[PDB]
This record gives C-alpha cells, sequence and structure tokens, in this order.
C-alpha cells in the first residue's frame, strides 16, 4: 500500500489536508482501499485509518 | 495481490462530495493578525 501511495502521490497529497476534517478522510481512504478486496484483512486499514 | 484497479476516478466519488469570515488571534500597536480568510 505505501508503493501505490507514493507511485500515485496525487491520492498521497489529497490526504495531507492539514485543516480539512478528517471524516470525509478516512471515507475517501477505506474507500479507495477496499473498492477491491485484495487487502481483505481489515487491521491494516485500522492501523492506516 | 494489490489494488491495482488504478480505478483514480473513485477521487471523483469524494470530490463531487464538495461568506468567508476570519477571526482576530491577536492585535496591539495598530496591526492584527487574522486567522481564517483562505480567499484574500
Amino acid at each position: 500500500f505505501s508503493r501505490i501511495l507514493d507511485v500515485q502521490p496525487r491520492l498521497a497529497i489529497l490526504l495531507g489536508d492539514c485543516a480539512v476534517p478528517a471524516e470525509g478522510r478516512v471515507r475517501l481512504l477505506r474507500k479507495v482501499l477496499e473498492r477491491a478486496d485484495s487487502t481483505v484483512n481489515p487491521v491494516v486499514v485500522a492501523l492506516l485509518s | 495481490t494489490i489494488p491495482a484497479d488504478d480505478i483514480q476516478s473513485a477521487i471523483e466519488e469524494y470530490v463531487s462530495s464538495f461568506e468567508e469570515v476570519g477571526t482576530v488571534v491577536d492585535a496591539g500597536d495598530g496591526i492584527a493578525h487574522v486567522e481564517g480568510l483562505p480567499s484574500v
């Protein structure tokens, strides 16, 4: 996930919004993650969120 | 086995989810600092 996060850093920067509330942030994030289920493990999602 | 979907239009699913008044934080001696006002 760090690979896919760095290689296309657009998603990285749009997650770096300091002032913006984080509910939409985590929504966006998990959503992009479980867009596919190659991430069956949920604890990774818990950590990153 | 990674989410290689490359559907970053999923960012669209979120972008589409989206009067300016600031606040004096400190003042004195004729100078004032104003928090907020993102488009001044």
